[PDB]
């Protein structure tokens, strides 16, 4: 409990420790999204999270 | 015009195929993979394959340049080890408009010893230097020197050469007296126990008397508390023996707290833990005298501790060797053996982690095979076989047209052992062996 | 935008050979010689070699394997296959908007013969950009992704070089 507690707390990164440990959440910036793009059709919204080694 | 190439050759061994790295810069072919010992009786008449280039004619030197016989068998035990007294098999190769011109140089590596065979050689390299030979024995490593010592305060010496095991060490042939002497009263020196740069010791009355270089002793203020007695020293464990993730150090032991026997573990520099609710107590299948013991990293990179010794004079249905393991100090657990896996009931037994496989050795009591007479080995400490082939005790020689004199096989004597840091067994017999026997299996001073 | 292919890879090819020959300082250029076709060159750009050498002397082999970074482009910059897509193989980078870069194991016998005579002649961690005739890549029709004729451009870092992959992966 003490090292994942202490992993939560990083802030260069997130980690995805599977059994139980750790997921990442994530803030769309939907208000943006619906002042800037009004008036339009969306053809495609991409989101990508990347790792390292 | 070119002169591409994937030069090949068949099976050696039945299904066994050896891989030839080609250094086109330098116009060179060789094996990496050096072919066994005995392949010299093989490679005598031979085929070669796939020697595929951009137009296929070919010859070698011979005065004549003949073309080479691509689908018939030759004899290569000429072009062996051609890096001296060099004599490579050299061959030229033509490019489809005979304009472009190449000569490659073959070298054909092969073992010179066999690799996985265990190495003691013709005679045992010094003599036992104890007097009286019957007084019991223990052999410790400490430093750059490998100490040997008997129980009436009488000391022996020798020194290891600067490092690098791979390199053409030689030692072990001369043994000096420790002319200063004088370990402890009442010292009992079969359990004499290493540390990260420091020896332990224990009396008959069960005090600790410890060293920082074997030659003088005292007593030591953090592990003699009152209250506690100690009654053995097991091992002790370290960032020098492994990789412990775990982060564990200091020495384990048994404790006798108000009359009965508790495990118990005494970290680095502090007292014994002697809080009786959170020790745990020792079994009554345990080892009591002449324990050995072994340190190693598991492949997790946690340390484990294994030991075998003598047990109690007499117990119900015990017929085996049984091998106590430990992840820590604080509780040891039995390898229990339900299947017929399990090896026998051995007299003074002696545990080594040695070459990616455990091995045992010990003498038996059946009446008909008595002695000394096999190693037992396990490659996952959970069942155990006898070795009937490479890999044999001290003093057994293969034929040269045989058993030493001072061989350990089928003898019943006092012994002790030790592996130090270049991977030498040390085996030293007492009264009836009286001699040291030294050896390493050959392929661990390779460079491959 | 295609037009010709074949002529204007071959003219950049002959820009390359003649700028060694006649520029101030090479042109930044150096050159090696084929041994599949002695008195052919094949051209490259020294870059900044890397600071993490695994202290492998000595240079590849043609029947061993090797570890690399490396992308490929054709003559107009344009993306053909690689381990990174960026101007420099990524490691402990800070964009979060790009990975780092994986480690591909190639055998210097199972690739075209630009690749098979250069890495004959690097040794570990240096970092060249390559420049390689038609003749000596795919050639002719091209695989996939290549519209035929072509000469690429890579560029390589190599990290490491044995003589199987169980030691080296």
């Amino acid at each position: 409990p003490e090292r994942i507690d202490a992993l939560i707390k990083e802030d260069k990164n997130t980690y995805l420790k599977s059994p139980a440990g750790i997921f990442t959440e994530a803030t769309l910036p939907i208000s943006d999204i619906q002042n800037e793009l009004t008036g339009d059709t969306l053809n495609a919204v991409k989101l990508t999270f990347t790792n390292y080694n | 015009d070119a002169t591409i190439r994937a030069f090949e050759l068949d099976t050696i061994g039945y299904g066994v195929n050896y891989k030839f790295t080609i250094d086109q810069v330098s116009r060179l072919i060789y094996n990496v993979d050096s072919l066994p010992v005995n392949a010299d009786t093989i490679i005598n008449s031979i085929l070669i394959k796939t020697l595929t280039t951009a137009s296929g004619i070919v010859t070698m030197k011979d005065d004549q340049d003949s073309i080479v016989n691509i689908n018939d068998s030759i004899d290569l035990t000429k072009y062996v080890n051609a890096t001296e007294k060099n004599n490579f098999l050299v061959l030229k190769v033509w490019a489809p408009n005979m304009e472009v011109q190449n000569e490659y140089k073959v070298n054909i590596r092969m073992h010179t010893m066999v690799p996985d065979s265990l190495s003691w050689g013709k005679d045992p390299i010094a003599n036992n230097p104890v007097r009286n030979t019957a007084e019991k024995q223990k052999v410790v490593t400490l430093g750059d020197k490998i100490l040997l010592f008997a129980q009436n305060n009488e000391i022996y010496s020798t020194a290891i050469p600067a490092g690098s095991p791979t390199d053409r060490l030689n030692y072990g042939q001369k043994w000096d007296k420790e002319t200063t002497g004088k370990l402890p009263d009442g010292a009992d020196v079969t359990s004499i126990i290493r540390f990260v740069d420091k020896l332990y010791l224990l009396t008959k009355n069960k005090e600790v008397y410890n060293s920082n270089d074997g030659l003088t002793w005292t007593k030591d203020e953090v592990l003699n508390s009152d209250g506690v007695s100690v009654t053995n020293l097991i091992t002790s464990f370290s960032d020098s023996d492994g990789s412990n993730h775990k982060k564990i150090n200091g020495i384990a032991g048994i404790v006798e707290i108000n009359g009965e026997k508790y495990f118990s573990f005494a970290e680095k520099d502090v007292t014994w833990e002697k809080d009786i609710d959170k020790l745990t107590v020792v079994p009554a299948e345990f080892p009591i005298n002449n324990l050995s013991a072994d340190v190693y990293a598991t492949e997790s990179g946690t340390l484990n501790a294994i030991v075998v010794g003598n047990t109690e004079d007499g117990l119900d249905n015990d017929t085996a060797t049984v091998v106590w393991a430990s992840e820590d100090g604080k509780a040891w657990i039995p390898m229990e053996i339900p299947s017929n896996n399990n090896c026998p009931k051995l007299v003074d037994p002696s545990i080594i982690h040695y070459n990616d496989a455990f091995y045992i050795c010990g003498k038996e009591t059946k009446d008909d095979a008595k002695g000394f007479q096999k190693f037992y080995t396990s490659p996952t400490l959970l069942v155990w076989k006898g070795v009937d082939r490479m890999f044999m005790l001290p003093g057994i020689l293969p034929p040269v047209k045989s058993l030493h004199e001072s061989s350990f096989k089928g003898k019943e004597v006092n012994y002790t052992m030790v592996v130090d840091r270049n991977h030498y067994i040390w085996m030293v017999g007492g009264q009836g062996i009286d001699k040291i026997w030294r050896g390493r299996v050959n392929k661990l001073g390779f460079l491959i | 935008k295609y037009d010709n292919w074949r002529a204007r890879n071959e003219a950049f090819i002959d820009s390359l050979a003649n700028v060694y020959a006649t520029a101030s300082g090479r042109g930044g250029l150096e050159r090696i010689e084929m041994l599949t076709a002695p008195g052919n060159y094949i051209y490259y750009k020294e870059m900044e070699p890397m600071t993490d050498h695994v202290v492998k002397a000595g240079n590849p082999k043609y029947t061993d394997y090797v570890k690399v970074y490396y992308k490929g482009t054709n003559i107009l910059g344009e993306y053909f296959d690689g381990n990174f897509k960026g101007d420099n193989p990524v490691v402990d980078g800070k964009d979060p908007s790009e990975g780092d870069s994986p480690t591909t194991i190639f055998q210097v016998s199972g690739v075209i013969t630009g690749w098979g005579e250069v890495l004959q002649r690097m040794e570990v961690g240096d970092r060249w950009k390559v420049y390689i005739p038609w003749d000596y890549a795919y050639g002719s029709s091209g695989t996939t992704g290549i519209l035929g004729y072509s000469a690429l451009v890579f560029d390589i870092t190599l990290l490491d070089f044995a003589n199987t992959e169980a030691e080296l992966k």
